[PDB]
């Protein structure tokens, strides 16, 4: 009985073993890992979202919001911090925006970046399966999923009738990287734009452009905007942004963190550390004065962030254990 | 053409389909709006306005709806003739006839679709 | 008898069918569960209260490869579920050795419904039970009626002897986190009783459906 | 191939030249009963059944009617559209309207001409 | 045209001596539940008598056809 | 070329004097309900008079074909 | 009057009058606010270059109407 189940059971596994590979059953211990490899996006904020300290390797993520937003800057804050691990990074842009001395000043080794700026849609799905099934790249960037322009739209004229062209491409070009991205441990990220649709006649009326076909396959969706701006009395040197993990598949969705975007100075993780440390407790601020194992560290936050960067390990310890106890 | 893609409820609203039943052979223009296609009616809601039972009605494809003109709304997977009236989150299907109680649509709740704007019946 | 499930994103089709595969092997049973997109986090589903160790997860490559493992495993007579992640993820073999953007329109389908074929026989015979997960894709040129259309052909919803239509509501919160979300489940076609039964329960994160507020 | 009879003069024939407005408002003729013309009738003498100040309403030329049959009946100088009802010698033009009494013509002094059945009704 | 069509090759159309065509156009509800649905059998084939003689009845689950609606 | 082929082998499209292909185009609808069809015969093959003289008439059902029709 | 590029000197008095048609089987009162906006870009849209290519002179006239909120 049961021993007979069990026998053509393993007559069975054997023979999708012998016929198509090691494909069949995973390996039970093998596959232990006590977190999913994840590729830090340059702020706690995203990295306490998310759940497992970064976006999941291995699965496409989609990070949309409306204009000016913060979409490239953060793509590239994310593509610094897979830099620093020692990944190469590939970034295809279609709307051929791209400042590489911005990049740099980001953070970005721009010097090792393998940067695409097809002329078509269908040219850009294909560099980025060619440099997914080539297992070096680790971390690939398609920016303005709304901007890969069918081969068919552009040799034909203005007017003519293409609609819903652009979603088969989509569709399609997915249905064929998901597959191999998970056996190189890549890690794609599409940038869509909202793009308002028409009679929703009552609530949200935003609308992801690029098709519906993105928004099952992505294992996380972001939806990132910019609230107000950091002004120095006049000037104005960042913006604020709000990022909200919309969908996800690695830990509970709708996460929404917030953080500063300094201009050339990339993202603020210094103010986000002691913004986390003083609720948390780690740090001591008595209504308005910032202090620390009881030392007034001094008076405001730009103060409260030179203090931690005329020493790199407090910052660090502090960021160690705020991820411990939040994280984890 | 206009080929008949199903029929709509004058009343409590019921499943619609888009299965071509048949094609008529009135020319697409025939109606100042350029109605698409014939919903068959199937019901007394609109008998007030003459629009009785079993009489092919033209639509025309909106997505937009005015208050005080008869469309075709589409609640959930049903659809349904109305005269359309909106005041904020609330949506009211007006029924011309007493025994049609009017119909109260919360837009907030419950997501309202519309299938266009009638533009005539054939009562063939 | 073949089942197939279907919903927008983030409605909850990944943990219905674990939690079917936990009561399968809470009562004894060998279930299988042939992911598609690759997706799937087995913590999560160890912590649905599905015993990993015991399952059997495969990650084709290629669709047909799929449909294979899952016409071997039902001949084997030893899993009585079968999962399949996703339809539309099932990529024909030639889709994928050929380019990008070719007019490679209704291999999918015509895949689909040989496998379905094939699948069907056997099943009955080997008393298993194979749960295919669809997806939404609007259907252009509909107007009037329902856009919404499940892909990977239409030869599935033939032979499915139950398909539902799962679709995320609501969300649970106290009072400022999410933890939960509503779920309405409708049974929009069925062999075995009346169709049209839409069941409504809540899906806690973590804890998986959450069956004692629903007995309440 | 469908003649629009839109200006209905007074003391023309039903089907005159000039009673015809065309205008590519032409349809195949499909009506059951064949009707050979469309007459559009004006007056609320028929609201109860779906006649309005438009309301294009196909005629198929024949003289017959039988019970409560409508049809288009001419007066030698008026051309309206009223449910026939017969009484032996005497034909009663009946309408439907709480003020629209049922019109009294008779036969004896006055045979009502029977332009033609009234199939099919067109509100465009 | 219609781009439906039947399967199993075309050269059971031929000995079909007729060939119907049912289609579930409504759906019939008790107050707010479904208890029965409603077709619509179009003859599309017939060596029998003239084609397309479509015919509406209403079918209620458990019951079989209803066939004293028919009837009146 | 034309997918659309005759069955029975192809010895009968030598001896055969005289071929003719039968569609039926259109349905002549009295009203709702359709009481006949459009046939549209042409002659693919022949030898005893040029081919390619595709005719067209309307069948009836119950009376036949529609002599009268194509005669006026 | 502008296609036919025969008259060229077309005044349109009291810009305000043009109430929408939309609007006129509306009830009084019925906050159709912005309709006729919409319908006047509309047109300037559509007859902004039909002038150019004839010499017209398209002459509107419109009313004074003090609005509220910021006085600056
Ligand atoms: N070279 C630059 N110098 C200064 N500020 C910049 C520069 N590039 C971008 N920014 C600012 O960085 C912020 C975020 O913009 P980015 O995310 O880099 O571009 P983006 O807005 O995401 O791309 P789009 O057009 O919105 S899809 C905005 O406030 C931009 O004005
Ligand atoms: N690891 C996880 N931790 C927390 N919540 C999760 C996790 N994985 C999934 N969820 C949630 O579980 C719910 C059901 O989603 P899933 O069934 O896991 O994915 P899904 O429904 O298949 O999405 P798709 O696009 O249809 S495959 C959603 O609210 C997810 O956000
Ligand atoms: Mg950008
Ligand atoms: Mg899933």
């Amino acid at each position: 009985g049961d021993e007979n189940k069990k026998r053509a059971l393993a007559a069975a596994l054997g023979q999708i073993e012998r016929q198509f590979g090691k494909g069949a059953v995973m390996r039970m211990g093998d596959h232990e890992r006590q977190a999913i490899p994840a590729i830090s996006t340059g702020s706690l904020g995203l990295d306490i979202a998310l759940g497992i300290g970064g976006l999941p390797k291995g699965r496409i993520v989609e990070i949309y919001g409306p204009e000016s937003s913060g979409k490239t800057t953060l793509t590239l804050s994310v593509i610094a911090e897979a830099q620093k691990q020692g990944a190469t990074c590939a970034f295809v842009d279609a709307e051929h925006a791209l400042d590489p001395d911005y990049a740099g000043k980001l953070g970005v080794n721009v010097d090792d970046l393998l940067v695409s700026q097809p002329d078509t849609g269908e040219q850009a799905l294909e560099i980025t399966d060619m440099l997914v099934r080539s297992n070096a790249v680790d971390v690939i960037i398609v920016d303005s999923v709304a901007a890969l322009v069918p081969k068919a739209e552009i040799e034909g004229e203005m007017g003519d009738a293409h609609v819903g062209l652009q979603a088969r491409l989509m569709s399609q070009a997915l249905r064929k990287i998901t597959g191999n991205i998970k056996n190189a441990n890549c890690l794609v990220i599409f940038i869509n734009q909202i793009r308002m649709k028409i009679g929703v006649m009552f609530g949200n009326p935003e609308t992801t452009t690029g098709g519906n076909a993105l928004k099952f396959y992505a294992s996380v969706r972001l939806d990132i905007r910019r609230t107000g701006a950091v002004k120095e009395g006049d000037e104005v040197v960042g913006s604020e942004t709000r990022v909200k993990v919309v969908k996800n598949k690695v830990s509970p969705p709708f996460r929404q963190a917030e953080f500063q975007i300094l201009y050339g100075k990339g993202i603020y993780r210094t103010g986000e550390i002691i913004d986390l440390g003083v609720q948390l407790g780690l740090v001591e601020k008595s209504g308005a004065w910032y202090s620390y194992q009881g030392s007034k560290i001094g008076q405001g936050k730009a103060n409260a962030a030179k203090y931690l960067e005329d020493n790199p390990e407090i910052g660090s310890v502090l960021e160690k254990t705020i991820r411990d106890q939040l994280l984890a | 053409g206009l080929p008949v893609i199903g029929r709509v409820a004058a009343g409590a609203p019921i499943l619609a389909e888009q299965n071509i039943e048949e094609s008529c052979r009135i020319n697409p223009a025939f109606f100042n709006p350029r109605a698409d296609y014939l919903l068959r009616v199937r019901g007394m809601a609109m008998k007030d306005i003459g629009i009785l039972d079993g009489d092919l009605l033209a639509v025309h494809v909106t997505r937009e709806a005015r208050n005080g003109q008869v469309v075709v709304a589409r609640i959930g997977e049903e659809v349904t003739v109305k005269r359309f009236k909106r005041e904020g989150s609330k949506v009211w299907l007006l029924a011309e006839n007493p025994e049609f109680a009017p119909i109260e649509v919360d837009l907030k709740e419950q997501e309202l679709i519309i299938e266009g704007l009638s533009v005539g019946v054939i009562r063939r």
